[PDB]
Formats: structure tokens, C-alpha cells, sequence
């Protein structure tokens, strides 16, 4: 019940851009606020403490400001090594509290998703369950939107997707939605398709298969 | 005995992170450096003057 | 000590100052409080930890008892001569390196205090007099906002200068 | 005047009785300190990398390797973290004579 | 300067207990307080606990309190987090961080550990099921491998043992309500060299010592 | 540092002061200029060179690789024990002697500055006020001859005292 | 006042990026320094007093 | 030196001050005299003796000439290598430990003086002006009892404050 | 090679006046003292503060 809120949840930016994130605290915390940087799968780094004191290792690109209730971190000229998630943290009182994180992402040209479809392998049918996999490959920005249509019937609460990170070579995303049915509910239908809308595409795109 | 240590001397095992020990010059394992002192304490704080 | 502040012109410490090594005691209309100088305490902490690490980070690697027969008395005495020779060097080094740095650390802290007191005197100039024991009596009215302005070093001097001029002339 | 508010500058004090030596002075009580010197042991010989030492007991390297009949507790020895000779380690060569370069052998064995 | 080497992560069952370690490589650590912070998979950072340089005190989150005990062994230059009434919502990677000020607590975390993963679940260790994802058409086709129903911690995949990392995509694991973990890895391969060239994915499941080999080919 | 002048009460250095390590910036009617304190810079230079020479002049003379056969393993280990033993001592000495003297030198320079600033304050007394950052605002008119008199330490105090009295009373 | 001429006291600064270590602090940039440590060689065996070594 | 008092702002020593290392010269109606500050001289003496004892108390125990035959040239060179190795260490230690502590002692004394001068300035406040060379000219009448009160640090400030106010205003 | 030096080590000749080298412990001629350091630089000047 201190509550730290971070705004926005994402920003995409070109290297060289001035990015500015905000963090708001539900009650006055004087100027006792710190900012951390975390790249995925590594530990956080400290950047700023006491609202605006720069920590010794840190490039002076970084700059905090604010007092009482509203705080901002500013990166003056985003470098390649600055794409990561940024968390603020109140150091006024215990328990200590982290804002929820602001991801800052690279901004490349728009790239449309190369989309593929994948039937459940006949080995998998023997186990009892059937998994259909839809692949959206190398697209920018994070966008779609897949719809599993099975004989033109739409699905809900029976597919789950997961996304990769911005690819380190070319800044793209990939995505895969998997449809988990039972072997019997897989039998009841013959035409299986996923439909993608993404901004790199004017008309929605479909890949489909026929079971047999 | 059936104990474990990362540093052993003929008098007994040492289970410690300090840079120096005055237990024995002979050690097996990862041990602090042996010196002849009875006291090596480094000030970090200030002179402690709790009142008039 | 060397800078005559600790156990010097400031006669004693504050058991009531939990938050740091150096700081401020204030008295105004609103009340009394303590506050640590977070920045200088921090500089000190970093300084001291670095000192400690250097003394230790240095020291490294070496004893593997040997035997000699009744006709090897010369190499045996040399081996002992070697073992004792290094042991005394390393003992002397250690003991004296500690005596030296202890002396220097207590002087460091002393300096930090003197320097903190001087940073204030510097800001306040003739808007307050020195009344000894590291205390500053204000010629003007200093509320909680004005005290904070001293501690973060951003005190507005001319703001209260005119009110303070007229107080030195009379009472 | 008129109120005459006061600010003062000061330093930490606490209930520490830790004392250090400086060159100019001895037994100076300080607020915080670090001990650099270990002086405690557990009075036992223990495992290293979880392997027990070899306790030669009444035997010595010589009686051990030669197979002095008082050393039968040692016949099945194969691994260890280090070798212990006690100050009762008397059983070595039982039939009398010189063990040539014995001290060199001890050295070889200590690795 | 200070490296904090973390220790004691592992798979555990709700109710049963676990102890974490944070050992500092440098003597001066014993002059600083230590934080524990954790991060639920895909989620935000959450403060857990602090202990001062002596162990004098000693602070906890509300998320956890009366279930976790923080302790400290300054002679061994290490810090401990004992976790008893474990619950599936305590699953996370756990980080210890040194405090910026201690001797004087400042509540900011300046040196971090690598982090240690703890998984609270009532689920037996299980070796992954693997399936082919068969390619057929498109532009310049793509193929992959479905690695379903595994437990627990992580798996690793590589293509032709590592004789191709050109355009490989391994998606994060997903925890379905069975309590098992599913994921898949895919690759777009230049040309219609599918009815000729061999491709093999190798899944290595450590927390079970399973190595699986999947040759994949079309219809 | 220890004497709170460098990176202290005098916040920064002068890239415009080519002629020395310590000195003076003046502003009068005739213009603006820099001038080194030749004497204290000189004292410093001599001090520092002497320090450097002592650390080095000390160090002197000694390695001549040896061989041993398969039955000489004990004297071989002793030889290595000796070689490594001295090498660590000499390494520690050197590294730490440098860490120590670096610390002391930066404090020396700091002291020199503080001491220079105090030498002036001392001369000028109440004929000029301290306006911070090591600056002295004159209550009187100080031409090029008067500035030179400060820098060579032969400033005539009473000469301008009467003109300065009447300026503190009013403006 | 009236003119209020000023004299100030200061120290040298330059465009040196030489850094030293002190006990309290690391990588301190200083105006001047001396290197005490040689770390360069010419990777060859050479003459001494103008006499070539014996290469066995 | 470091604290700019000895051979600094106090230009020279007093061959007329037999009783101590630091002290006071007074001039009143009754006459002229010297007096040592017994307490600070004492603190110094104890400090310095302790320093001297530490450097020496450290050093302890060890040479016993050996012979070798024509086929023992390697152990002979090692023995010499050992003997020379320790002799240079112990020589360096000693010479440099003395150079270091000499530097520090002269600074200690310097500090003691500055600190003594500051202890007085502190007491007298604006009841006397600083006239340079470590001298205090009294705005009031200071007899032998009043001088003693300065030296034992128990000077009654307000006692003479009113007499001193009216003397700064006019002459 | 046909070069000249006043100090030689198995890695190469040293042509220098410094008191220390970290090249190799074995030297022939007049050489700087070998130490294990990677840095021995002595301040002579002051802390360099080129502006605010
Ligand atoms: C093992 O060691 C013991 C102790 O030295 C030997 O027993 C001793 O032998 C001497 C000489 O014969 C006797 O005078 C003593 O009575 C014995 N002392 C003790 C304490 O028992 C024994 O000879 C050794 N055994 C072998 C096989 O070498
Ligand atoms: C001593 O160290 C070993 C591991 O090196 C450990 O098993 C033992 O419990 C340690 N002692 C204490 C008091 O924890
Ligand atoms: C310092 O304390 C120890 C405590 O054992 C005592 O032996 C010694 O007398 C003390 N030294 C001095 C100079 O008071
Ligand atoms: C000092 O600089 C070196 C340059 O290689 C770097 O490795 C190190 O991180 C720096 N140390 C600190 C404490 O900033
Ligand atoms: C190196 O030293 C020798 C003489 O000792 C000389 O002939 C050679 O030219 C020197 N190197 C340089 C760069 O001058």
C-alpha cells in the first residue's frame, strides 16, 4: 500500500532519441527515489538514487529529476546499450517498493510477418492431445493478433501464444500461437487456419491446412 | 573427525574469511596468511566519544 | 586530532545521530532534530571501504614443511632462515600497515567534520555568529525549509541578509 | 536574536567498546572497526573436498610404504586429502638400516 | 570489486523449505547491509528483505513475513535467506544485492548477485516430449520442433548441435495448468533444400539428464 | 581532499593558468589576468621531485635461473619458495608505496592551495570581504601595482585602510 | 564597492587524462604523473656490449 | 608545512621558550613573559614517544656464516641470494619508515601549533583582533589573571565584552 | 637479431630508464626491477578539474 506506477509501459525509440519515462508514487516520498536498469536475464544495474544523483559507473546520458510525488528519468541520446527495462524504486520507507517497469525498445522499419502453419504430428496424436502451431516470423512492430478459425468457427480460451525478444541481429519479433485441443475435438473438424492482422499487411493473411 | 573445512591446520580447522590468522604457519587448503600478531584491527569509524 | 575538530573544537559525539557519521542538529520554532549529511558520510564510507580493500586485495599466496637428515644441517638452517625471514617481514608489514592506516583514518574523519563545519560557515557568512562547539546562532528566523537549505548546501544568503543586518546593529 | 535559532555540526557516537592502535596512541575506542585476524579453530582434523585425511597413527611414511606390520590399518589406503603423522609416529623400518633419500621421498609424497 | 556468488536455488514443493545463500568475494562486504529481491517469471521486481551489517535488524516485505528469515555470518562473509512456508506464488528468481550505504541503511541496491531460480510446485521432475513440426510450402520454407510437457527449470535447444544458429527462434516456456512446461524452437532455412538436406534439433534437459534427438522431415 | 580547498571550497581548476600549479586571477579597471605563484609552485616542484627520487633512489640490485635433478626436489622447492617470496614482497612494497604517496601528494597540493588562500586573507584582513570560491572582493581601488603587492606578499595594509573603512559603513 | 575589484586564488587544470590510484580512491585524473613501470620490449634477443649471444 | 603555521603564518620559533614545545608570549601592564602549554606539549611528547617505540618495538631477531665446497655452488648462490634479499628489504623498510614518519612528525607539530592558535582565537572571539604572526591585540585590559585564564582555557568572555564593544566602535 | 641493448629478457630487449618492469623476472644486463604489477603510476600534479 505505497504503490509505485510507471508510465508508459513501453517506448520504442531510434538510437540518438531523447527518451523520457515517468514514475508516480501514491503518497509523498520526499526525494527518496532510485532508478534501475535491467536487460533480460541479467541482474539490475543501479543508475540514479536520491531522485537525481548519478551512480558512479553510469554514463551521464542518464538524468533523474522530481520531488514528492512525480519523478522522471531522461535518457538524452539513447545508445544501443540502453535498450532494457527501467524500474523506479522508493527508498523512503520499509517495505521498499518497485514501480512495475518501463521497457524501452529499438525502433526499426516496419517488417511484415512471414507466417507458417503446423499440424499436430501423428506421434503427438497417440499421447491424447493435439497441438496446432501458428508461426509469425520476423515482424516489426509487436502487433498481431492471431485468430484461430476452425471450419470458420472462432476460438477463445484454448490457445496460448508467446513472443521472443527484439532479435539482436535485426530488431525483429517472432511469435507462435498454439492451439491445444483433445484428440476427439481435433477429429470433429477438417480445415484449420490462423489469421493474422499486422500493420505491414493491408489485408489479413491466412495460412491453412487440411487434416489428411 | 567427520567435519568439513576449506582450510586445515595441525591444531584444527579454520572456518573463516579473514586475511590473517595466528593459529599455525602450516596450512592445507585455502587459508588466511599466518602472522605472529595477537591483534590486527582496522579502524573504519571515528573516535568514539559518547559524552562530556 | 590533526584537524582539531573531533575531540577538538567540537568536544564530543552524538549518540543520538543514528543515520550517519556526520551531520546536523537544528533548533527552530518547530522543534529539534538530527540529520545525517548523507553525501559526506557516503564519501567517507566509499573512501574507507576502498582503503580496507586495498590493504587486503594486495596480500596473496604462499608453507609446506620439509625434512633433512643428520648431514644436511646447512640446508636445514637455510630453510628455517628463509621461513622465519619471510614470517617477520609479513608480520611487520601487516602490523605497521594497520598502525599507519588507523592513524590516517581517524584524521580523515576529523577532516571530514572540520570540512563540513567550514562548508556551513561559508554559506551563512555574517547572517549568523559562531558560538563555539560547532554551533551557529542565527541572526534571523530559520524555519524547517531554511534548515534543509543549509544541509543540501543551497542556502539563499541575501534572502535573509537584510533581516540579519538590523539584528547585529542593535541586539 | 530575536529567536536565535541554532544549527550545529557533529559526529556519530555509539556504545562500541572496540579499540584500535594508532602510531601516536594506543587503545583508542572507535565507532566501528574490522578484525583482520582469525584466531579460532575447532581443534579437530577435518575433511577437505569431502575426503578424509590419512591417519598414519603410530606409523610413519616409511613404515607405511614399506608395510611395517604395525601399519596394517593402512594396507587398504588409496585416497586422502592429506597425510597425518602424529607425534607418536615411531614405526618405520623394523629391520634396522638406512632408508636412502627418505626425506626426498617424503617430499615427493606431499603432492 | 565485489562479486556476490549466489547459491541454493532449486525445485521445491509447497510447504517444504529452502535456504538461499549470498557469499561475497571481498572482505568489506561485512560492512554493508544486504537486500533480497525476487522476480516472478516474465514479471516485475519485488523487494523481499534486508539485514543490517551486524544482523541487528532485519526487515521484510508483507508478501512474506513470518515465513522467511534473513540471517548473516560475517566471519564467513555470507548472507542467508531461509524460506519455510513455500507457496507457488513465491516461484521466482532471487537476487541478493548489497546496500549502497550500510553501515547506514539507505535502501538502495548497488551491487547485485547473478540471481538464483526457485520453483515452488507439486509436480514430479519430467523429461520433455518432442514432436516434429513439418514444413511444406510458403516462400522459402521454415521448420521447427515442439518440446511439450516438461518439468522443471529450463531446457536448451540447438540446431545440428550448433552447426546453424542462423535464424533460430526459441520461445519462452509456458506453464499450463497441468503444471508442466511447453515450448518450441523453429528456424527458417534458405531454399527448398528440404527434400535433400538433414536438420536435427537437440533438446538438453538438465534437471533430469535427458538428451533427445529429433531429425525432422516433411510429409 | 583533506584540506577542503581543491574540489572543495574552490570548486574547480583553471585551464587558463599555464605558468604554474597555484596562482591568482585579478580583475581591476585595467583588465583581467592570470599569474602563477612562482615561489609556492617551486616549493611544490622541489618537494614532489624529491619524493619521487626517494622512492626510486632506494630500490637497487639483485635473478639467475637454477636447475635441479630428480633427487633435489627439496632444494628446488626452497629456491622457488625464495624467488616467489621476494617477488611478492617487492611487488607489495612497490604497489602500496605508490598508493600511499599518491594519496599524500594530492593532499599536499590541496594544502598548498588552502595555504595560499590563507596568506592572502591574512594580508587583506577587513580591507576586502570573502565572497566564496576563493575570491576576494576589494573594499577599495586596487590597480595593477596593488595586485602585484598582494602576490609578492608585500601589500601595504593601512595605505588603503581608511578608504575601505568608509565603504563598509555605507555600501 | 565602489568598483569592487576582485582577486581570486586557484589551481592548474589541463587536458590530461592520466589517472592514478590513491588508497581512498581509484582512477583519479591528475594534471601530471610519472610512469614507473616498463612494459615494452622489442621481442628479439640482441647484443650486449656489442657481443652476440650464443644460440645453442 | 601542511598546516601553514610553523615556518608559515607564524614566521619563527622562540629560543626564549625553555619550558615546552608550544606556548604563549604575553604583554600587559605588569610586564612580559613566556609560558609553555604544558598539556599540548605533553600530548605531543606522549604521541612522539609512542611513535618512536612502535617503529622500534616491532623489529626483532635473526646471521650465522656458512661454507660450501666446490661442487655446492648452487646452494651457495641461494644462501647469498637469501642473505642479500633480506638485507635489502630490511634496509629499505628502515630507511623509508624513517623518511615517512619524519615527514609526519613535523606536520604533527605544525598541526599542534595551528590548533593551539585556533583554541585562543576561539575563546577571545571579537574581544581582540588578529594582528598577524600569531598575535592577539586585546580590545580590553588584560592583567596577569586574565592571561592565565586564556592559557588554561577558562577565559570569561562576557566579563570584558562590554569594555571591548566600546573600543572597536571608536579607536 | 643484430640489435644492441643494455638489458635483455627472454621475451625481448628492454630499452628504458624506469625503475620497474613487468616483462620477465629473468634479465641479463642493467634492467629495471621485475614486479607483478600492471600499473605503477605516481601522481606529481594535482587533481585535474577542467571545469564545473
Ligand atoms: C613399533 O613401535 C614400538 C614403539 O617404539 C616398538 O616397541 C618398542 O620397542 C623397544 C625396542 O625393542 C622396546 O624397548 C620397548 O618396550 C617398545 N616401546 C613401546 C612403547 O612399546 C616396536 O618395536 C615397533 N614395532 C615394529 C614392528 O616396528
Ligand atoms: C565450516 O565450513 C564447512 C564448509 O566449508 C561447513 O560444512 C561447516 O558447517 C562450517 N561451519 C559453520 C559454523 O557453519
Ligand atoms: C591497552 O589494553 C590492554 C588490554 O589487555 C592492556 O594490556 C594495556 O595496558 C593497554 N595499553 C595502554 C597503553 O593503556
Ligand atoms: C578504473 O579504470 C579501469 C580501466 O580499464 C576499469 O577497469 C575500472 O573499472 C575502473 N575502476 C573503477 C573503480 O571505476
Ligand atoms: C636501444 O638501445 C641501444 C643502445 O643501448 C641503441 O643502439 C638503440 O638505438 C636503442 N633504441 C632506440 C629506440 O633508440
Amino acid at each position: 500500500e505505497l504503490q509505485m506506477t510507471q508510465s508508459p509501459s513501453s517506448v520504442s525509440a531510434s538510437v540518438g532519441d531523447r527518451v523520457t519515462i515517468t514514475c508516480r508514487a501514491s503518497q509523498g516520498i520526499s526525494s527518496w527515489l532510485a532508478w534501475y536498469q535491467q536487460k533480460p536475464g541479467k541482474a539490475p544495474k543501479l543508475l540514479i538514487y536520491a531522485a537525481s544523483s548519478l551512480q558512479s559507473g553510469v554514463p551521464s546520458r542518464f538524468s533523474g529529476s522530481g520531488s514528492g510525488t512525480d519523478f522522471t528519468l531522461t535518457i538524452s541520446s539513447l545508445q544501443p546499450e540502453d535498450f532494457a527495462t527501467y524500474y523506479c524504486q522508493q527508498a523512503n520507507s520499509f517495505p521498499l517498493t518497485f514501480g512495475g517497469g518501463t521497457k524501452v525498445e529499438i525502433k526499426r522499419t516496419v517488417a511484415a510477418p512471414s507466417v507458417f502453419i503446423f499440424p499436430p504430428s501423428d506421434e503427438q496424436l497417440k499421447s491424447g492431445t493435439a497441438s496446432v502451431v501458428c508461426l509469425l516470423n520476423n515482424f516489426y512492430p509487436r502487433e498481431a493478433k492471431v485468430q484461430w478459425k476452425v471450419d470458420n468457427a472462432l476460438q477463445s480460451g484454448n490457445s496460448q501464444e508467446s513472443v521472443t525478444e527484439q532479435d539482436s541481429k535485426d530488431s525483429t519479433y517472432s511469435l507462435s500461437s498454439t492451439l491445444t485441443l483433445s484428440k476427439a475435438d481435433y477429429e470433429k473438424h477438417k480445415v484449420y487456419a490462423c489469421e493474422v492482422t499486422h500493420q505491414g499487411l493491408s489485408s489479413p493473411v491466412t495460412k491453412s491446412f487440411n487434416r489428411g | 573427525h567427520d567435519c568439513n573445512t576449506k582450510c586445515q591446520t595441525p591444531h584444527g580447522a579454520i572456518n573463516s574469511s579473514l586475511p590473517f590468522q595466528n593459529i599455525h604457519p602450516v596450512t592445507i587448503g585455502e587459508c588466511p596468511k599466518y602472522v605472529r600478531s595477537t591483534k590486527l584491527r582496522m579502524a573504519t569509524g571515528l573516535r568514539n566519544i559518547p559524552s562530556i | 586530532g590533526l584537524f582539531g575538530a573531533i575531540a577538538g573544537f567540537i568536544e564530543g559525539g552524538w549518540t543520538g545521530m543514528i543515520d550517519g557519521w556526520y551531520g546536523y542538529h537544528h533548533q527552530n520554532e518547530q522543534g529539534s532534530g538530527y540529520a545525517a549529511d548523507q553525501k559526506s558520510t557516503q564519501n567517507a564510507i566509499d573512501g574507507i571501504t576502498n582503503k580496507v580493500n586495498s590493504v587486503i586485495e594486495k596480500m596473496n599466496t604462499q608453507a609446506v614443511g620439509k625434512e633433512f637428515n643428520n648431514l644436511e644441517r646447512r640446508i636445514e638452517n637455510l630453510n628455517k632462515k628463509v621461513d622465519d625471514g619471510f614470517l617477520d617481514i609479513w608480520t611487520y608489514n601487516a602490523e605497521l600497515l594497520v598502525l599507519l592506516e588507523n592513524e590516517r583514518t581517524l584524521d580523515f574523519h576529523d577532516s571530514n567534520v572540520r570540512n563540513l563545519y567550514e562548508k556551513v560557515k561559508s554559506q551563512l557568512k555574517n547572517n549568523a555568529k559562531e558560538i563555539g562547539n560547532g554551533c551557529f546562532e542565527f541572526y534571523h528566523k530559520c524555519d524547517d525549509a531554511c534548515m534543509e537549505s543549509v544541509r543540501n548546501g543551497t542556502y539563499d544568503y541575501p534572502k535573509y541578509s537584510e533581516e540579519s543586518k538590523l539584528n547585529r546593529e542593535e541586539i | 536574536a530575536d529567536p536565535g535559532d541554532t544549527i550545529c555540526i557533529g559526529y556519530h557516537a555509539n556504545n562500541s567498546t572496540d579499540t584500535v592502535d594508532t602510531v601516536l596512541e594506543k587503545n583508542v575506542t572507535v565507532t566501528h572497526s574490522v578484525n583482520l585476524l582469525e584466531d579460532s579453530h575447532n581443534g579437530k582434523l577435518c575433511k577437505l573436498k569431502g575426503i578424509a585425511p590419512l591417519q598414519l597413527g603410530k606409523c610413519n611414511i616409511a613404515g607405511w610404504l614399506l608395510g611395517n606390520p604395525e601399519c596394517d590399518l593402512l594396507l587398504t589406503a588409496s585416497s586422502w586429502s592429506y597425510i597425518v603423522e602424529t607425534s607418536n609416529s615411531e614405526n618405520g623400518t623394523c629391520y634396522p638400516g638406512d632408508f636412502i633419500d627418505y626425506e626426498e621421498l617424503r617430499e615427493q609424497l606431499s603432492s | 570489486q565485489v562479486q556476490l556468488v549466489q547459491s541454493g536455488g532449486g525445485v521445491v514443493q509447497p510447504g517444504r523449505s529452502l535456504r538461499l545463500s549470498c557469499a561475497a568475494s571481498e572482505f568489506t562486504f561485512r560492512m554493508y547491509a544486504t537486500h533480497w529481491v525476487r522476480q516472478a517469471p516474465g514479471k516485475g521486481l519485488e523487494w523481499v528483505a534486508l539485514i543490517s551489517y551486524d544482523g541487528s535488524n532485519k526487515y521484510y516485505a508483507d508478501s512474506v513475513k513470518g515465513r522467511f528469515t534473513i540471517s548473516r555470518d560475517n566471519s564467513m562473509n555470507t548472507v542467508y535467506l531461509q524460506m519455510n512456508t513455500l507457496r507457488p506464488e513465491d516461484t521466482a528468481v532471487y537476487y541478493c544485492a548489497r546496500d549502497l550505504g550500510g553501515y547506514f541503511i539507505r535502501g538502495i541496491m548497488d551491487v547485485w548477485g547473478q540471481g538464483t531460480l526457485v520453483t515452488v510446485s507439486s509436480a514430479s521432475t519430467k523429461g520433455p516430449s518432442v514432436f516434429p513440426l513439418a514444413p511444406s510450402s510458403g516462400g522459402t520454407a521454415a521448420l521447427g520442433c515442439l518440446v511439450k510437457d516438461y518439468f522443471p527449470e529450463p531446457v536448451t535447444v540447438s540446431w545440428n548441435s550448433g552447426a546453424l544458429t542462423s535464424g533460430v527462434h526459441t520461445f519462452p516456456a509456458v506453464l499450463q495448468s497441468s503444471g508442466l512446461y511447453s515450448l518450441s524452437s523453429v528456424v527458417t532455412v534458405p531454399s527448398s533444400s528440404l527434400g535433400t538436406q538433414t536438420y536435427i534439433c537437440n533438446v538438453n534437459h538438465k534437471p533430469s539428464n535427458t538428451k533427445v534427438d529429433k531429425r525432422v522431415e516433411p510429409k
